[PDB]
């Protein structure tokens, strides 16, 4: 059914129920000043097409489901407050002109026999009844066609993100996506951005290069294609002959099982039908590291439900795997327990050093020589993993296996027991060292980080990864430079404490998520609750003033938490470009969610707002799509409130000259079509095509982004400027014809000096004034923008003659009453000589102040646009 | 995800366009050519308007010493006011006969709606069923008022007459024509009489006159082409003005056959049948005689305006040059 769609379309929105409350207000003939046409017809369009723009989605879902078998905008918040501001101002004037009309019905109304008719009516009671008339007559102060237009502007601006050929990857065939067509203007207002650093700032193309065993470094040129066995299919040009011959003969035990661990402790989908022994790993590390083992002979053949046929130098030895200690983002590691054919049970473990160093043996010779190795690897962007093992007596496996069987039964819930069983045995393990594998920055990332930084978008990198790979990658993508002063977290505790007892070009800092929450500290309760909150908000202020901060070693649970903090305790607008299942959390939190396709699952992609393939595509999303979207959006608002305030307020001025009685200064139908037909197209096209500069020049000058972030181009004051400039304009549209109507304006046998011709002249000078105003606003005059403006004015005049033709009069004499008014008001040279005057008086001061403001205070676009280069 | 986005100018945001930039060389001249066309047109409007010969006469008689103050309280209903005026310069071409009403708000919200326009259109159903819009003047006692509405009810019903007092002192009446005061559209399109019939009497059955009118709408004019709802004065009246102080074309004075001026300079007398009370609400009544100008009528506001804005366009234009030169 389609009725439920409109039911919630009205209640949630502030204004959609407003005009519904008004429609009953105009329903009763007691206060029927403006007909229900004035609001019903524009209300159907704003609610009609708005449902069509969303009904397509529901229709698509129904089809896909049958044959097979919340983020809110800053601009949205302001508009709701503006409609409230129109509500108070409208009712303030509805009562502010009730005092003026209260007198008029006593002094002039009582004696005015042409108005009195013989029904007892108090001067203040007549003021009460009109108080509904003032509300009704000036109803269109609240823009009826706003919420429809906002959705269309965003939907169009979202499809440019999808359609961009320069945000479309080549080999992956992964165009950009705009999953949430609801926050486009925010892309131009982004203050903060967040990243994962794997699949975000890297390619996920991991090729084994180095490793550490027993504290020795392997992978350096010393003492070389792999042609000695069938398993080592040549695809990895290696060096360091010592490692090559170390496995041929004289194999050490630790070196031997080392490559074995890579080929067992993993979760790949091994293949044997092809005969080449391929690998398809869900995680980039396992796939590449396992491939390293096969190149060194330790090839993994196949795996069954409880057995694995791993091979070593052709010695196919089958292990019986009984349990698997899977890897989830929270635990940051993996382990496996297998039974060797001899009879023993062997435990292997791998993963990050932090969550594995917490469980080191009491003392190992390979402890320090390992610790000083990983940093050396990570110093040049190596994804180093610690690999360690342990052998447990059979008695240790006895008690450890029942609790699996208790946890093995699925039932309704099985999530907590598996957590405790993994930890307790794993607390002790025997280490070898750590591997190392390079994932190079994807091309264009240094440009976008540099370009967006000059656009004053603060960029943060959030990653549970090495505090070194991202820190070294940061300089490799211009995230950090010589000027910034990255410092360790020890000073933050002292400095942040130091300011606390006091209360009781870029800056950056390097910290760890394992330590991040220590700062947040994750009668005493109330004092301590505010104790950490003061540290919380203060620290976010130590972070908000930064365009590069290294927040790392943070789990999925700690991804969204950081995005919560700045989103809430700063009100700043947050985008997030993410990756994998581990970041689906924060991408929901941020105002804009972005997820890179990557090679670690379509999880962040499916839980985001705008998704594409490479971080370098973030350039055109913000500097071209977000930036234009904001300028296209909030230039639409300035013209959209203007065109309505300058529209109704003729009712205000004409009220002074009709007994404050709230008479319509326009035709009955000029109020309906004004918001949907006479000023809707040109402002919409400006909202989809208005390029202050070219796309190439938009990227060449990232400084144009300052407008959206600072919100200069629209504020609360600029809303009233669109009112006052609409008050001034409404006077000019009214009084210039008034002065020309007080005297003769060409009075002859055809003497137009009546109210209808007064209305037509005001209407004619209105559309031209505003449709030239939008023409004076469009910086990018496309042949469709020009068509929209002149077509709009031609459209106004085109159907006005139809509305004023004799043919339509017989159709609805009581509703289409203006007849021959334009044909008798637009043929007078005086009237056009007045419309030209009113239009000139409306626009020449505007052109003068636009030029004068552009001269004394040239805009950033203006200075850039004066040049042809 | 999907295939390549097809490369088009529209989708790639590189449509052909002109980038109008408001340099000095493009804003400065548009100001002057405005200032060099608003001045000469302003001079054209102003001089022609001042070349239009016009005389205005206030005959309400509210102030003392006017020789029709008796008409403020017409103890006997028909009260006649006589005013003598002299024309210093003759009128050339046809002359328009007016009336005015100051401080008379014909544009009140309640007032304007008070009209069954469908019934003014001769809708057979609308005669006997006046709309709620003209609620207070729907019916007099039992049957509905055909010209319903406050406005149609409150019709200006004076009779301004012009007499030329020659050298012999014998008044010579001045011809005044009652046709062609309203628009062509209003006569035939907006305002229509009921359908059928031949005589306006049998056509307006079951309907009383408005309370204020002295006589029914049957014979508002002797000519059958100007009686009923197509009455010229009615259409001019009912076609509500935009302001309280407004003016309405009352009659025509076409050019005489002889070469002499239509209204030669001399002494003239205005004999008006006072029938419209405007002193209750501080209102006035006037009569204006105006000669045609080929370029509209006497509109000093437009003429003074074009001089005013035309100069300011030049003053704005000449202001802008200094800033441009200083910041070159
Ligand atoms: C010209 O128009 C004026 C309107 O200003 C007419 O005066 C109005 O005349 C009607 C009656 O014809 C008055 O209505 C009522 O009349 C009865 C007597 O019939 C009287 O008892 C009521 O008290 C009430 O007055 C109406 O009041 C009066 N206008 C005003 C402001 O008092 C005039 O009759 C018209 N004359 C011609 C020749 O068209
Ligand atoms: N499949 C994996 N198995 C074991 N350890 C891993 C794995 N992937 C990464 N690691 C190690 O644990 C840390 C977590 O990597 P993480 O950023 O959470 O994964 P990703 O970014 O690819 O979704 C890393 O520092 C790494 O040392
Ligand atoms: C106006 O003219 C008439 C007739 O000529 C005369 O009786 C009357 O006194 C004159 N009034 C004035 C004020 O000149
Ligand atoms: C003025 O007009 C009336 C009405 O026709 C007429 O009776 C009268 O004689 C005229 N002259 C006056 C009042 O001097
Ligand atoms: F790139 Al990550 F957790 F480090 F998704």
């Amino acid at each position: 059914t389609f009725i439920p769609m409109n039911l919630f379309e009205q209640f949630k929105r502030a204004a959609n129920l407003y005009f519904l409350a008004l429609l009953i207000l105009q329903a009763v003939p007691q206060i029927s000043t403006l007909a229900w046409y004035t609001t019903l017809v524009p209300l159907l369009v704003v609610l009609g097409v708005t449902a069509i723009k969303d009904l397509v989605d529901d229709v698509a879902r129904h089809k896909m489901d049958k044959e097979i078998n919340f983020k809110r905008t800053k601009i949205d918040y302001l508009m709701n407050y503006m409609v409230y501001t129109i509500f108070v101002v409208l009712i303030l004037l509805s009562a502010g002109l009730a005092i003026g009309h209260a007198y008029w019905e006593a002094q002039v109304g009582n004696s005015s026999w042409y108005l009195y008719d013989g029904e007892d009516d108090t001067p203040s009671y007549r003021g009460f009844l009109i108080f509904w008339g003032y509300i009704i007559v000036l109803n269109t102060m609240v823009p009826i066609s706003l919420y429809v237009s906002v959705e269309v502007i965003r939907l169009g601006q979202s499809h440019f993100i999808n359609w961009d050929l320069q945000m479309y990857y080549a080999e992956k065939d992964t165009p950009a996506k705009a999953r949430t067509t609801t926050l486009n203007e925010q892309l131009g207002q982004i203050h903060y951005i967040f990243s994962d650093k794997t699949g975000t700032l890297t390619q996920n193309i991991m090729t084994f290069k180095k490793c550490c065993i027993n504290g020795q470094i392997y992978g350096d040129h010393r003492d070389v294609d792999f042609s000695w066995n069938t398993y080592a299919d040549g695809k990895l040009a290696f060096y360091d002959h010592y490692l090559i011959e170390q496995i041929q003969s004289g194999k050490e035990p630790e070196v031997r099982q080392f490559f074995f661990l890579l080929a067992v402790c993993h979760t790949v989908m091994v293949d044997r039908t092809d005969g080449q022994l391929n690998y398809q790993a869900a995680s980039p590390d396992e796939g590449a590291l396992v491939n390293a083992a096969r190149n060194f002979g330790f090839a993994f053949l196949a795996r069954t439900q409880n057995t694995i046929t791993i091979s070593e130098l052709g010695t196919e030895r089958t292990y019986n795997v009984l349990a698997i200690l899977d890897f989830n983002s929270d635990r940051k590691r993996m382990s496996i327990i297998v039974r060797t054919p001899e009879g023993n049970i062997k435990l292997y473990c791998k993963g990050a050093d932090t969550v594995i160093y917490e469980r080191l043996h009491r003392m190992n010779p390979t402890k320090q020589e390992t610790q000083d190795a990983l940093d050396i690897f990570a110093n040049e962007t190596l994804r180093t993993l610690c690999l360690c093992y342990k052998e447990i007596e059979e008695k240790e496996f006895t008690e450890w296996n029942k609790k699996f069987m208790a946890a093995s039964v699925a039932s309704t819930n099985r999530d907590e027991a598996l957590d405790k069983v993994y930890e307790e045995i794993e607390k002790d393990l025997i280490l070898l060292g750590a591997t190392a594998i390079e994932d190079k920055l994807q091309d264009g990332v240094p440009e976008t980080i540099s370009k967006l930084a000059k656009a004053d978008i603060k960029i943060w990198v959030l990653t549970g990864d090495k505090k070194e790979t991202a820190e070294n990658i940061g300089f490799a993508c211009e995230l950090l430079t010589e000027d910034t002063t990255i410092c360790y977290g020890e000073d933050i505790n002292s400095l942040l404490h130091a300011r606390m007892e006091n209360q009781r070009g870029n800056r950056a800092l390097i910290i760890t998520g394992s330590w991040l929450n220590e700062i947040l500290l994750e009668q005493s309760k109330r004092r301590l609750e505010a104790k950490k909150e003061q540290r919380q908000k203060n620290f976010v202020d130590l972070a908000c003033e930064c365009s590069a901060v290294i927040c790392c070693r943070v789990t999925p649970k700690q991804k969204a938490m950081v995005v919560d903090l700045v989103k809430r305790y700063k009100k700043a607008i947050t985008l997030a470009i993410g990756d994998g299942a581990n970041d689906v959390n924060m991408i929901k939190t941020a105002h804009i969610g972005v997820g890179i396709s990557g090679q670690e699952g379509m999880q962040a992609v499916m839980s985001s707002d705008y998704s594409f393939a490479q971080f370098r595509y973030l350039q055109r999303l913000l500097l071209v799509h977000g930036r234009w979207s904001y300028i296209r959006m909030c230039k639409f608002l300035r013209y959209f409130f203007y065109k309505n305030f300058a529209f109704t307020l003729v009712h205000f001025w004409y009220s002074f000259f009709n007994g404050y009685s709230a008479q319509t200064a326009y035709e009955d139908w000029f109020i309906t079509l004004y918001n949907v037909l006479y000023t809707s197209l040109p402002v919409l096209l400006m909202g989809l095509l208005d390029q202050d500069v070219s796309d190439k020049l938009s990227l060449r000058f990232p400084g144009l982004y300052i407008v959206g972030q600072r919100d200069l181009l629209f504020n609360y004051k600029r809303f009233f400027v669109s009112l006052l400039h609409g008050v001034l304009t409404s006077m000019i549209l009214f009084f210039i014809p008034l002065g020309a109507y007080l005297q003769t304006v060409g009075q002859d046998g055809e003497a137009p000096s009546d109210y209808q011709s007064f209305a037509v002249t005001i209407a004619s000078a209105l559309v031209i004034t505003v449709n030239f105003q939008i023409g004076l606003d469009t910086s990018y005059w496309t042949f469709v923008n020009a068509f929209s403006i002149f077509g709009s004015i031609a459209l106004y005049f085109g159907i006005m003659f139809d509305f004023h033709s004799a043919g339509i009069h017989v159709l609805f004499p009581s509703a289409f009453q203006f007849t021959g008014t334009a044909s008798n008001a637009l043929r007078q040279p005086y009237i056009w000589l007045t419309i030209i005057l009113t239009v000139a008086v409306c626009l020449l001061p505007v052109v003068a102040i636009r030029f004068l403001s552009m001269t004394i205070w040239p805009s950033e676009s203006d200075k850039i646009q004066k040049h042809r280069k | 995800k999907t295939r390549r986005p097809d490369n088009t100018a529209f989708k790639q945001q590189r449509l052909p366009a002109w980038q109008p930039i408001l340099t000095a060389g493009t804003v400065l001249p548009i100001f002057f050519i405005i200032g060099l066309i608003f001045i000469p047109i302003g001079i054209g409007i102003f001089v022609t308007s001042n070349n239009i010969r016009e005389i205005e006469i206030d005959y309400t008689g509210t102030e003392p010493s006017s020789p029709c103050n008796k008409c403020l309280s017409p103890d006997v209903t028909p009260c006649f006011c006589t005013i003598n005026f002299t024309l210093e310069k003759s009128f050339e071409g046809n002359v328009f006969m007016y009336y005015g009403l100051s401080n008379f708000y014909q544009n009140h919200r309640r007032y304007v709606k008070s009209r069954d326009d469908s019934q003014l259109n001769g809708d057979s159903s609308a005669l006997l069923n006046p709309s709620k819009e003209c609620e207070p003047y729907r019916r007099n006692e039992d049957k509905p008022i055909a010209p319903c509405g406050a406005i149609a009810n409150s019709m200006f019903n004076d009779t301004l007459e012009l007499f030329l007092i020659g050298n012999d002192s014998y008044p010579i009446p001045i011809a005044l024509k009652k046709k062609g005061i309203a628009w062509w559209t209003d006569k035939n399109v907006k305002f229509r009489n009921p359908p059928g019939g031949d005589n306006l009497e049998e056509r307006f059955k079951g309907t009383t006159k408005p309370v204020n009118w002295l006589k029914p709408v049957y014979m508002l004019d002797s000519d059958p082409d100007n009686n009923g709802f197509i009455n010229e004065d009615f259409i001019v009246w009912m076609r509500t003005a935009a302001l309280p102080t407004f003016r309405k074309l009352y009659r025509l004075i076409e050019r005489k056959s002889d070469l002499h001026p239509t209204l030669p300079a001399g002494r003239y007398s205005l004999n008006v049948t006072y029938n419209y009370p405007v002193h209750y609400f501080d209102g006035r009544k006037r009569m204006i005689l105006s000669t045609i100008s080929w370029m509209g009528g006497k509109n000093p506001f437009l003429g003074i305006a074009y001089i005013a804005v035309g100069s300011i366009s030049f003053l704005l234009g000449v202001v802008l040059l200094v800033i441009n030169h200083k910041y070159r």
